[PDB]
């Protein structure tokens, strides 16, 4: 948590979640009536340190 | 002490701030419709008597990058992508009007269009679609709704998405990620941006993030080297003071 | 005066503006 | 109390020790999630000012108060945390690690300088007593 | 007032400190894109002269002024940058990082040397004070 | 007459 | 669900990041300890004469 | 008499 | 109670409780 | 009176 080891950890976790979604989609290819998943990401609150 | 340590320390801390901005940009490398933040160091010279020898450094985020990102083809009639220099209009968190590029338009059970949970702003206030109806979005933003069960002859327009034109120098990213007009730009263009009839959207394609990887890599390498440099000085000053304190002896 | 000397008046206030007006 | 320079340098030593203690406390708790009241640890800072009440401009250093920084606390997204707010954000300390390290080193250096000052003043006062044998 | 070698070594210490501060400023803002008025950060240097007083080319160093390097500023390509000229080129500082590191090391060692000179002269005159025991 | 002696007074800040 | 077995939920990214932060936090504590130890020596020498 | 000490006076320069 | 002064009454015992109560 | 000096006392402990 130096504010740069947390921000990059968050990105790593997001990419891992996306990979989990992709692996779930690929594993369920042979199932009947399966609707594929799609991962959506949004950036959290940006912090303002000093006004323009 | 010698306040030269307070210059290199500032240079080392602002480098960590720049790294925190760059890492935040890298985390959002897959966010749909994301605008990367620009980071730049700026030098402020301390004014006063005697040789103007001290010039501190402070990071700076001069707006964002407006270069359009990748267009992923998702065969979904609700996901739209905007022409370059274009923006979709949504209702912000505090009932205000904000701008975005995320075209992941969703339909609620009640029939209201939303983007990231914010209501979508149509030619006349938020857009409400007939409940549980198929939606097609035209090139100029017109919305056609097909009621299931009824024949395809029933397709009729319902509302038009508000599409605005704004450059990078006019918009500022608010704290919730939604862009809003800057003060100077708002004073000249009015409070609410009028819809531009020339803007063209594409249905079935979703715009990705414009985070350039090569610039990010180079920025992290340069930041690490600069931090190590400032750290050398922080060590030089320490030893110099340690020794200079001896003159106070005898 | 020269640095390190003695003057009759205080030095002016020290300020570092982030952005000039 | 401590004669004159004795009082001045002792006040300086105490103040710099307090500053170094604050810096060490900030460095130790840079990753603290909570306190006893459930509030995040806010970075502490001392306030240095002169103490020359009996009609002087220079009298040494004293710490007026310890104040918590107003720099925005760092928000981390964690919805499972009991301390998370309505949006799921947890507040984390605004400690500047490089700043606190530089504060530690600078406090040590000026503390050492004041030690050298007091030792020299003692020496001079010791020789004074041998004025004219 | 400062007497002889004390004056010389004090002037040398002050000028070496100024040189190190200028080097640290150059090395910190080696990547700054703009100043407060939109002009680029041009690298600064110190100018050394011999105190001399009027008739004695045997004095300490004195920093006559801080000059700004007139070497052409580096040009990078950025047509989207507001500070770019009509050709799309943004000016960037002409700082030589290796030169700044070497200058910092040199100011450091010279500072230490003059401290040692000052200490030796102080001890010499303290022992001179007891001439004839 | 004084303030925070360190990081919080040696960093540029917007004016008040 | 029968016929499947649930493993552990240890996240490797979190553990690796935490270990790096721990190491680079200790080093700083060791620096502060060394600084205080060096400081105390002078102060002790102050008690002479 | 003197000039810039250190970097700017210890590199090969064109005559001028 | 100025720090570094002399007071008739002893200092109160300090406490560092980990939780709130 | 007094207790264990050093590490054991200057470490947070459960209330008892």
């Amino acid at each position: 948590m130096i504010s740069s080891l947390w921000i990059a950890k968050t990105g790593l976790d997001a990419q891992q979640t996306n990979m989990d979604v992709i692996a779930n989609n690929l594993a369920n290819v042979s199932t009947n009536g399966f609707k594929r998943q799609r991962a959506v990401f949004e950036d959290l609150l940006y912090q303002t340190i000093r006004q323009p | 002490m010698d306040h030269a340590i307070y210059t290199a320390m500032g240079a080392a801390s602002q480098t960590l701030n720049q790294q925190a901005v760059t890492a935040s940009n890298l985390a959002n490398a897959s966010t749909p419709g994301f605008r990367a933040q620009l980071n730049a160091l700026r030098a402020v010279p301390v004014d006063g008597l005697s040789l103007a020898t001290r010039t501190l450094v402070t990071a700076s985020t001069p707006g964002a990058d407006m270069t359009p990102g990748q267009l992923d083809y998702t065969s979904r009639p609700l996901d739209v992508a905007l022409q370059q220099d274009g923006w979709l209009v949504v209702q912000a968190a505090d009932g205000a009007e904000g701008y975005t590029r995320n075209g992941n338009i969703q339909v609620g059970p009640t029939g209201q269009l939303t983007i990231q949970g914010h209501p979508v702003i149509g030619e006349g206030g938020p857009i409400t679609v007939p409940e549980g109806s198929e939606i097609t979005i035209a090139a100029d933003g017109t919305i056609s709704a097909l009621n299931p069960g009824d024949p395809p002859n029933t397709v009729a327009p319902v509302g038009r998405l508000k599409l605005v034109k704004a450059e990078g120098n006019e918009v500022q990213r608010s704290d919730d990620g939604l862009f809003r007009l800057t003060a100077e730009a708002q004073a000249e263009r009015g409070a609410v941006l009028a819809a531009d009839p020339s803007i063209r959207i594409m249905s079935g394609v979703l715009e990705g993030s414009n985070v350039k990887p090569v610039e990010a890599m180079t920025d992290m390498i340069a930041n690490a080297r600069r931090f190590e440099m400032q750290m050398k000085v922080i060590t030089s000053v320490d030893e110099n003071e340690g020794r200079a304190n001896q003159l106070l002896s005898m | 005066g020269v640095p390190g000397a003695l003057s009759n008046q205080p030095a002016p206030p020290n300020e570092a503006p982030i952005a000039t007006p | 109390a401590l004669l004159n320079i004795f009082d001045i340098a002792g006040s300086a030593l105490a103040a710099q020790s307090k500053r170094l203690n604050v810096a060490a406390s900030n460095l130790a708790n840079a990753d603290s999630v909570t306190g006893p009241d459930g509030q995040p640890y806010r970075a502490k800072q001392v306030v240095f000012q002169v103490d020359a009440a009996p009609g002087q401009a220079t009298g040494g250093v004293k710490v007026a108060s310890v104040i918590e920084s107003q720099a925005p606390e760092k928000l981390v997204y964690e919805p499972g945390n009991p301390l998370a707010d309505a949006n799921g954000y947890v507040k984390m300390p605004n400690v500047d690690v490089v700043g606190e390290m530089v504060n530690t080193m600078s406090a040590s250096r000026s503390y050492q300088a004041n030690i050298e000052v007091l030792n020299t003043v003692k020496s001079m006062m010791l020789k004074t007593l041998t004025l004219g044998q």
